[PDB]
C-alpha cells in the first residue's frame, strides 16, 4: 500500500473532468468522499468508470445470473446493481493495481480505502489514455491501407 | 423526580395557561409566588403574548416564553421545516437550560395541538431533537387531536397526519384530548351551550392536573411517570391511550355530589365522558391506569374495579389478563373557585390505550388521502422546505398504525 | 407583523378613503391626532397600519398611486385627506386616460419606478412585514392598468410577503364604463399571476345588498364604499388583535387556496341590519351564520348557490362560544353538503378573535372562496370577445403601444381560468 | 418494488418463509440450534445472530457494530436494494406478531441475495467504448499488457507495439508485400 | 402551430402520452424507477429530472441551472420551437389535474425532436452560390484545399490551381493541340 | 483556442458587410451578441452564412428526416430549422477552423465562445472571396475558350 497520488480535493477534479458528466460531476464534493463516502456516489463512479473502460451500459448492472431460482424475480432488481459491480470491480480493480478489494468497500465504504481506489483507477485512466492515442494512430494506419486495397483492386 | 412541560402552539399555550393555572391553585402558590418548569412556544407573538399580558403575567421568565415574531402558518412544513427550524436551537436551548438546573428529573410533559402550524410542526422536531438528547427519559406528550367533525384549519390532517408520524418514533406515551368530544361532556355533562376555549381547557386543565401534579405527589399508591408509559403502553409505538375524568358533574344544576368510588369509577367506562369522540365502538381497552384523588378505600377500588372486569360487554384485549393500574392519592381534587366545575371530595381521571383509536385515526387519516388525492393545499408545503416524499411517506407510515391497533387486538 | 395598504387609480383610492376613514376609528386615530382609543387593546398591534414618528402621529402606511391630480386632490383635500405623509401621493399629472395601456406601459409605467421607490421605503419601515393591500377597479386606467403593474413589481421584489387584492370587478347589469372588459380580462391576467388573495366587489351586489339589506333609499358611492372596507377591516386589522382561535393573512391563504391560481374571494359582513328598527340584535350567532351564508349578502355579483365552495373563512370577531361557533358551521356543511365541494372534509375554516367592531356586539368576516366566480370571469371574458371581435376601442390602446397578442392572450388566460374553476364545481 | 406482491398477511406464506429460514440456517452450518418451533417469535438477540449469519454471506467475517442496530440492520437492507423501508422500531419488536412477518420476508429476499450472488461467481461484451474505440478487446488486451510493462518501469512498449500490428495485419489483410505487389 | 390540433382533454390521449413517455423512459436507461403509476401526477422534483433526461439527448451532459427552473424550462421550449407556450405557473404545478395533460404533451413532444434529430444524423444540393459562383461543388473543393494550404503557412496555391485546371478542362472539352490544331 | 480577430463591435460591421443584408443588418448591434447572445440573431447570422457558402435556401432548413415516424409532423416545423442548422455547421464550422462546436452553442449562447465562432466564419467568408476573383478568372477562361471552340467549328 503506496500513498494514494490524490487527496480527495484532487480526486473530485480528476472525476469531474474524466469519469462524471455534467449534473453528476458538479453536484460531486468532497464531503460526499471523506470523511465518510456516500456509497451511492462511489456506485455512480465505480460503475461509470466500468463502462468507460469496458465499453458497458446501465443495463448491463441489471444481468439476472440464470441459476439463482429466486421467488420474487421483479423484488431483486435493487441488489442486482451491486452483485454485478462487484464481480466486475473484482477483475477491474487489480487491473488499476488494487488487489484488497472487498464487497464491504462498496456496501461500507472508508474514507482512505476508497480514496486508494479512486487514485488507482484515475491512474489507469490517465495511462489508457496515453495509449488510446498510440492505439488510434495505429488503427488508422491500417484500416487506410485497407481502403488503398479496395481503391487498388 | 421532575417532568419538565413543553406548551406549543397557541392552543398547547391556552390550554397551558390553563393546566398552570389549576397548579398554583392547588398549592397556594398566588399569582406571584415561586418559579415554573416550563416553556411556552409559538411563531405568533400576539398569543404568548397573552401569557405575557393577562393573568399568571409574572410567575414566568421571559425566558420560558419563547416567540418567532415571524409567520405562524397552518401548515406543517413551515413550521417543522423552513420557519420553525430557526426557533428549534433556542427553544433547546431552555428545555436543556431547565433540565440542568433541577435534581434527576423523569420526563417533559409536551403539550401541542395535533392539527395547527407551531403545533403540529414545530414540535415533531423539538420531541424529535428530545428523543436523541435525552432518548433516557419519558417522552409524554399530552394532544388534543381533530375534532372528529368539527375540525378547523382546512388541512388539519395534512397537519396531523404529519405530527404523528415525525413524532411516532420518538414519543414515550401520547395522551389524547379530543376538543369536540369534550363539548359533548360541555353539552351532555354540565350543560352549557356557552363553552368558551377557556373551559375546555379548565377541563384538560383538570384531567392533566390528575396526570403529573397529584400523583407526582405522595399518596396511598403512588405512580411515576415511568410508571405509565410501562403499565400503559403495549408496543413501541408512542401509544396513545385516552383521558378521562370522573365526576364530571356541574357546581350549579344537579346535586348528588356525594357519589362513591363504586359510581365515579363506573362512569369512566360510559362513552359519553371521555374528552374523545373514540366511543368504545368496539376498540378492547388493554391497559387503563385509573388515577384516583382524594377519599378513597383500597378495598373499595379493589372491589369496584371488580365488579368492572367481569361486566364483559367492557372487553379486554386477550393477551391482558389484567390492565389496570389503581393510582390512589390523597388530596382531593380542585376546582376552580367559581368556574362550572362541581368540586367532589374524590375523582377518577382514568387514561388507557383502547383499540377503539383504530378508529379516530382511520377517519382522520381517510380525510387525507381525499385532499391529498387531488394535493389541495400541497403547494403550500412544497414552497416550504418538504416534498412528495414526506406526504406520501407519512400517510404510508399511519397505514401501519392502522393495522398496528387492529393486528394488537380484535385477534387472540 | 405588517402590512402596506396600495390605493391604485381613483376608485382604489376613494376607497382608500373610506378603508382608512373606517379603520382609524377601529384604531382611535383622528385625523392628524394620536390614539383616543376607547380602549387600550386598538394599539398593542397598530403597527401593521402605521408608522412611529412624532408620538401622536401614527400615519398611514399605503400608498396613493393615480394618473388624476384632482382625485388625490380630493382625497387629500377633505376628511381624514390630511393624515397621509405627502411622500405618499405618487401622482401622474398626465392624462389619466381611461386605457389599460395607458397607465401599464406608456403613461404608468414612467409613474412606476418613483412608486416602488416608496414602496420599499414603507416596506423596509421596521419589524417584519406581512404582505400589501391593494384596492382598484379593473375598469379604467389608474386601476387596473398602473395597479396591476405595481404587484407584478411587488411580486418580484417579495415573493414571500403576501398579496391581497381588492378588485372592484366590472359590475354586470350596466357598466360604469364602456372598454371596461378591456381594462379588466387585462387586469385579471395580471392578478390570477401574482397577488395571492383577491376580494372581488360588485358596485351593484353593494347596491342591492346596500338597499334590500340596508332600507338605505339612496345608497351614495361613499356608502358602498363604506361597507366593502368594512369587510376589508375585518379580514386583516382584525385578525390582529387577540382571540381564542386567531388566524392572519397566511393561514387565510393558507386554508383557502387549494390550488396556486390564486384565486378570488367573495367578502360578506355579518351584522347587516338597517339601522333603528331591524336593530334586532338576533346576533346569538345562528344569526351571523344565517347571514353570511345567504345568497344575497355577497359582495360578489353571482350567487354561491350556483357554485360548490372550495374554502370559507368565517373570520368571527366578538366574544362567542368556540363551541356554538365551532358547531354551527357543521349543520351549515351538512344541509348544504350539495354545494361546499367535498374532496375537503371541512372546507370551512373558523377564525374567532375577541374584540368586535367598535360599536358592535357580534360581527363576522366571510371569504368565501366558491366555484361560483365561475360565472362572472365568464362575464367578463364574453364581453371582451363580441368587443375584441371587432376591435371596437382597440385603437385607444394599440395607439399606446400595445400588441394584438396582447389581448389575446389576458383573455384566453383568464378565459382558461374559468375552465380550471369548474374542474372542482365538478 | 412499491406495492408489497407478498402475501405476508396470510400464515401460510409467513409458515413458508420461516420454513425457508430455518432450512437455510441448518443446511449452512448456523452454529445455534434453530427449528421451525424456535423462529415463531425470536427474540432481538436471536434475530442479530441470524441476521449476523446471512449476511456474513456476503461480507466476510462481519460483525455489526457494538451499538446502534436499530439504524444499522435497516440501513444495510437499503443498501442491497431491499425495496421496502424497515422502521428503527421495528427493529427492537423484530419477534413481535405484526412484526415478524415483515421481517421474516425481509431475511429470506437476503437469503434469495445470497443465491444470486452466489450464482454470479459463476457466469453473468463490448467491443466498442464511447470514447471512440474500435475493438476494444483487442485495446485493453494491449493497454493492460503496457501498464504491466509500464508498472515495471519499462520506458518504451515495442513488445507491445510489435504484438499489436501483428493482429492488426490479420484482422484486415494488408502488409508490404501485397499493397506495393499491386 | 397556432391551435393545438391535439386531444389534450381526452383521457386516452393523455393516457397515451404517458404510455409513449414511460416506454420511451424505459428504453433509454432512464435511471430511476417509472411506471403507467408513477407518471400520472408527477412531482415538479420528479419532472425536472425526466426533463433533464430528455433534454440531454439534445445538449449532452445538461444540467439545469440551481435556480429559476421556471423561467428556464419554458425558455427552452420556446427556442426548440414548441408552438405553444408554457406558462412561469405550469412550471410550479406540473402534475396537477388540469396542468400534466399540457405538460406531458409536451415532453412527447420533445422526445419527438429527439428522434428526428437522430434521424437527422444519418440522412437528410447547391449547386450556385447567389453571389455569382457556379458549379459551386468544385469552387467549395477549391477553395476549402487553399484554406487548408493557406492555414499552413502556404502563400502560393500551385497545386491547388493546377487541379482546379485539370476539372476545368474536363468540363469543357479544350486546351492547346484543341484549340489551336482548328 | 487562438484569440479572435474581432471583438464585438468590429464583427457587427463585418456581419453587416458580408452577410446580413438591409434591415436585419441595421438592426444588428453589439448588446444583441453581447454580454448575451440572442440565439435567434445567432441562428439567422449562423443560417445567412450557410446559405452563402453552399448556395442553399431558407426551404432547405425545413426538410424533415424520412425515418423519424412523428405523430403530429406539422407541429414540428419549429424544430426543423435548429436540427438541420445544427447537422450543417457541424459540417462548416470545422472549415471555419472551429472544432468544438456544440447544439448548446445555439440553444444557449456564451459571449465568448460566439465571438469566436463568427470571427471564424468572417475570416473564412474573406478568403473564399479571395478564391472568388482567382476562380471566376480560371471560370471565364475556360468557359471562353468553348466559345471559341463554337465559334469555330
Ligand atoms: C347605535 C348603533 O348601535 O348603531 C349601529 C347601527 O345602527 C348598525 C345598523 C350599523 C351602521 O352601519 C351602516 O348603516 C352602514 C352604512 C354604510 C355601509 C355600511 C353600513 C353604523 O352606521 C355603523 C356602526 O359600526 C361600527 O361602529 C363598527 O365599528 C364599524 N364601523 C364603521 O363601519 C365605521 C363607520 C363610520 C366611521 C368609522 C367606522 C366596523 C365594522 C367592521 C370593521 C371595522 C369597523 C354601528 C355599529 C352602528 C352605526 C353607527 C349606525 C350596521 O353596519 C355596521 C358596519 O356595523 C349596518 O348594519 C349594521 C348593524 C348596526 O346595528
Ligand atoms: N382544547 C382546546 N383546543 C384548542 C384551543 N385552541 C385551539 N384548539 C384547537 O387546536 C386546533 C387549532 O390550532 P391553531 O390555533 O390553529 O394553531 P396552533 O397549533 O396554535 O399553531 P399555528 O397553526 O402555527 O397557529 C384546532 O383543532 C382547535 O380546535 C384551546 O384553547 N383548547
Ligand atoms: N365601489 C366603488 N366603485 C367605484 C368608485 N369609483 C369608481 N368606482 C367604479 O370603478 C369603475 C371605474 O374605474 P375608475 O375608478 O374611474 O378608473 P381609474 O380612475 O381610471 O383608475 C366603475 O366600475 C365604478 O363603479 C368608488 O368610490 N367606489
Ligand atoms: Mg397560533
Ligand atoms: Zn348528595
Amino acid at each position: 500500500l503506496s500513498f494514494p497520488r490524490y487527496n480527495v480535493a484532487e480526486i473530485v477534479i480528476h472525476i469531474r473532468n474524466k469519469i462524471l458528466t455534467g449534473a453528476d460531476g458538479k453536484n460531486l464534493t468532497k464531503n460526499d468522499l471523506y470523511p465518510n463516502p456516500k456509497p451511492e456516489v462511489l456506485h455512480m463512479i465505480y460503475m461509470r468508470a466500468l463502462q468507460i473502460v469496458y465499453g458497458i451500459r446501465l443495463e448491463h448492472f441489471y444481468m439476472m445470473p440464470v441459476n439463482s431460482g429466486v421467488m420474487y424475480p421483479h423484488l431483486m432488481e435493487g441488489f442486482l446493481p451491486f452483485s454485478n459491480l462487484v464481480t466486475h470491480l473484482d477483475s477491474f480493480l487489480p487491473i488499476c493495481r488494487v488487489n484488497d478489494f472487498e464487497t464491504a468497500d462498496i456496501l461500507c465504504p472508508k474514507a482512505k480505502r476508497t480514496s486508494r481506489f479512486l487514485s488507482g483507477i484515475i491512474n489507469f485512466i490517465h495511462f489508457r489514455e496515453a495509449c488510446r492515442e498510440t492505439y488510434m494512430e495505429f488503427l488508422w494506419q491500417y484500416k487506410s491501407s485497407a481502403d488503398k486495397m479496395q481503391q487498388l483492386n | 423526580r421532575e417532568c419538565i412541560s413543553i406548551h406549543v402552539g397557541q392552543a398547547g399555550v391556552q390550554i397551558g395557561n390553563a393546566c398552570w393555572e389549576l397548579y398554583c391553585l392547588e398549592h397556594g402558590i398566588q399569582p406571584d409566588g415561586h418559579v415554573p418548569r416550563a416553556v411556552f412556544v409559538d411563531l405568533e407573538p400576539t398569543v404568548i403574548d397573552e401569557v405575557r399580558t393577562g393573568t399568571y403575567r409574572q410567575l414566568f421568565h421571559p425566558e420560558q416564553l419563547i416567540t418567532g415574531k415571524e409567520d405562524a402558518a397552518n401548515n406543517y412544513a413551515r413550521g417543522h421545516y423552513t420557519i420553525g427550524k430557526e426557533i428549534i436551537d433556542l427553544v433547546l436551548d431552555r428545555i436543556r437550560k431547565l433540565a440542568d438546573q433541577c435534581t434527576g428529573l423523569q420526563g417533559f410533559s409536551v403539550f401541542h395541538s395535533f392539527g395547527g402550524g407551531t403545533g403540529s410542526g414545530f414540535t415533531s422536531l423539538l420531541m424529535e431533537r428530545l428523543s436523541v438528547d435525552y432518548g433516557k427519559k419519558s417522552k409524554l406528550e399530552f394532544s388534543i387531536y381533530p375534532a372528529p367533525q368539527v375540525s378547523t384549519a382546512v388541512v388539519e390532517p395534512y397537519n396531523s397526519i404529519l405530527t404523528t408520524h415525525t413524532t411516532l418514533e420518538h414519543s414515550d406515551c401520547a395522551f389524547m384530548v379530543d376538543n369536540e368530544a369534550i363539548y359533548d361532556i360541555c353539552r351532555r355533562n354540565l350543560d352549557i351551550e356557552r363553552p368558551t376555549y377557556t373551559n375546555l381547557n379548565r377541563l384538560i386543565g383538570q384531567i392533566v392536573s390528575s396526570i403529573t401534579a397529584s400523583l407526582r405527589f405522595d399518596g396511598a399508591l403512588n405512580v411515576d411517570l415511568t410508571e405509565f408509559q410501562t403499565n400503559l403502553v403495549p408496543y413501541p409505538r408512542g401509544h396513545f391511550p385516552l383521558a378521562t375524568y370522573a365526576p364530571v358533574i356541574s357546581a350549579e344544576k344537579a346535586y348528588h355530589e356525594q357519589l362513591s368510588v363504586a359510581e365515579i369509577t363506573n362512569a369512566c367506562f360510559e362513552p359519553a365522558n371521555q374528552m374523545v369522540k373514540c366511543d368504545p365502538r368496539h376498540g378492547k381497552y388493554m391497559a387503563c391506569c385509573l388515577l384516583y384523588r382524594g377519599d378513597v378505600v383500597p378495598k373499595d377500588v379493589n372491589a369496584a374495579i371488580a365488579t368492572i372486569k367481569t361486566k364483559r360487554t367492557i372487553q379486554f384485549v386477550d393477551w391482558c389478563p389484567t390492565g389496570f393500574k389503581v393510582g390512589i392519592n390523597y388530596e382531593p381534587p380542585t376546582v376552580v373557585p367559581g368556574g362550572d366545575l362541581a368540586k367532589v371530595q374524590r375523582a377518577v381521571c382514568m387514561l388507557s390505550n383502547t383499540t377503539a383509536i383504530a378508529e379516530a385515526w382511520a377517519r382522520l387519516d381517510h380525510k387525507f388521502d381525499l385532499m391529498y388525492a387531488k394535493r389541495a393545499f400541497v403547494h403550500w408545503y412544497v414552497g416550504e422546505g418538504m416534498e412528495e416524499g414526506e406526504f406520501s411517506e407519512a400517510r404510508e407510515d399511519m397505514a401501519a398504525l392502522e393495522k398496528d391497533y387492529e393486528e394488537v387486538g380484535v385477534d387472540s | 407583523r405588517e402590512i402596506v395598504h396600495i390605493q391604485a387609480g381613483q376608485c382604489g383610492n376613494q376607497i382608500g378613503a373610506k378603508f382608512w376613514e373606517v379603520i382609524s376609528d377601529e384604531h382611535g386615530i383622528d385625523p392628524t391626532g394620536s390614539y383616543h382609543g376607547d380602549s387600550d387593546l386598538q394599539l398593542e398591534r397598530i403597527n401593521v397600519y402605521y408608522n412611529e414618528a412624532a408620538g401622536n402621529k401614527y400615519v398611514p402606511r399605503a400608498i396613493l398611486v393615480d394618473l388624476e391630480p384632482g382625485t388625490m386632490d380630493s382625497v387629500r383635500s377633505g376628511p381624514f385627506g390630511q393624515i397621509f405623509r405627502p411622500d405618499n401621493f405618487v401622482f401622474g399629472q398626465s392624462g389619466a386616460g381611461n386605457n389599460w395601456a395607458k397607465g401599464h406601459y406608456t403613461e404608468g409605467a414612467e409613474l412606476v419606478d418613483s412608486v416602488l421607490d416608496v414602496v420599499r421605503k414603507e416596506s423596509e419601515s421596521c419589524d417584519c412585514l406581512q404582505g400589501f393591500q391593494l384596492t382598484h377597479s379593473l375598469g379604467g386606467g389608474t386601476g387596473s392598468g398602473m395597479g396591476t403593474l405595481l404587484i407584478s413589481k411587488i411580486r418580484e421584489e417579495y415573493p414571500d410577503r403576501i398579496m391581497n387584492t381588492f378588485s372592484v370587478v366590472p359590475s354586470p347589469k350596466v357598466s360604469d364604463t364602456v372598454v371596461e372588459p378591456y381594462n379588466a380580462t387585462l387586469s385579471v391576467h395580471q392578478l390570477v399571476e401574482n397577488t395571492d388573495e383577491t376580494y372581488c366587489i360588485d358596485n351593484e351586489a353593494l347596491y342591492d345588498i346596500c338597499f334590500r339589506t340596508l332600507k338605505l333609499t339612496t345608497p351614495t358611492y361613499g356608502d358602498l364604499n363604506h361597507l366593502v372596507s368594512a369587510t376589508m377591516s375585518g379580514v386583516t386589522t382584525c385578525l390582529r388583535f387577540p382571540g381564542q382561535l386567531n388566524a392572519d393573512l397566511r393561514k387565510l391563504a393558507v386554508n383557502m387556496v387549494p390550488f396556486p391560481r390564486l384565486h378570488f374571494f367573495m367578502p360578506g359582513f355579518a351584522p347587516l341590519t338597517s339601522r333603528g328598527s331591524q336593530q334586532y340584535r338576533a346576533l346569538t350567532v345562528p344569526e351571523l351564520t344565517q347571514q353570511m351564508f345567504d345568497a344575497k349578502n355577497m359582495m360578489a355579483a353571482c350567487d354561491p348557490r350556483h357554485g360548490r365552495y372550495l374554502t370559507v373563512a368565517a373570520v368571527f370577531r366578538g366574544r362567542m362560544s368556540m363551541k356554538e361557533v365551532d358547531e354551527q358551521m357543521l349543520n351549515v356543511q351538512n344541509k348544504n353538503s350539495s354545494y361546499f365541494v367535498e374532496w375537503i372534509p371541512n372546507n370551512v375554516k373558523t377564525a374567532v378573535c375577541d374584540i368586535p367592531p367598535r360599536g358592535l356586539k357580534m360581527s363576522a368576516t366571510f371569504i368565501g372562496n366558491s366555484t361560483a366566480i365561475q360565472e362572472l370571469f365568464k362575464r367578463i371574458s364574453e364581453q371582451f370577445t363580441a368587443m375584441f371581435r371587432r376591435k371596437a376601442f382597440l385603437h385607444w390602446y394599440t395607439g399606446e403601444g400595445m400588441d394584438e397578442m396582447e389581448f389575446t392572450e389576458a383573455e384566453s388566460n383568464m378565459n382558461d381560468l374559468v375552465s380550471e374553476y369548474q374542474q372542482y364545481q365538478d | 418494488m412499491i406495492k408489497d406482491p407478498r402475501p405476508l398477511n396470510d400464515k401460510a406464506f409467513i409458515q413458508q418463509c420461516i420454513r425457508q429460514l430455518c432450512e437455510f440456517l441448518t443446511e449452512n452450518g448456523y452454529a445455534h440450534n434453530v427449528s421451525m418451533k424456535s423462529l415463531q417469535a425470536p427474540s432481538v438477540k436471536d434475530f442479530l445472530k441470524i441476521f449476523t449469519f446471512l449476511y456474513g454471506f456476503l461480507c466476510p467475517s462481519y460483525e455489526l457494530p457494538d451499538t446502534k442496530f436499530e439504524e444499522e440492520v435497516p440501513r444495510i437492507f437499503k443498501d442491497l436494494g431491499y425495496p421496502f423501508a424497515l422502521s428503527k422500531s421495528s427493529m427492537y419488536t423484530v419477534g413481535a406478531p405484526h412484526t415478524w412477518p415483515h421481517i421474516v420476508a425481509a431475511l429470506v429476499w437476503l437469503i434469495d441475495c445470497i443465491k444470486i450472488h452466489t450464482a454470479m461467481k459463476e457466469s453473468s461484451w463490448g467491443e466498442e467504448t464511447e470514447d471512440g474505440i474500435m475493438h476494444n478487446k483487442l485495446f485493453l488486451d494491449y493497454t493492460i499488457k503496457c501498464y504491466e510493462s509500464f508498472m515495471s518501469g519499462a520506458d518504451s512498449f515495442d513488445e507491445m507495439n510489435a504484438e499489436l500490428q501483428s493482429k492488426l495485419k490479420d484482422l484486415f489483410n494488408v502488409d508490404a508485400f501485397k499493397l506495393e505487389s499491386l
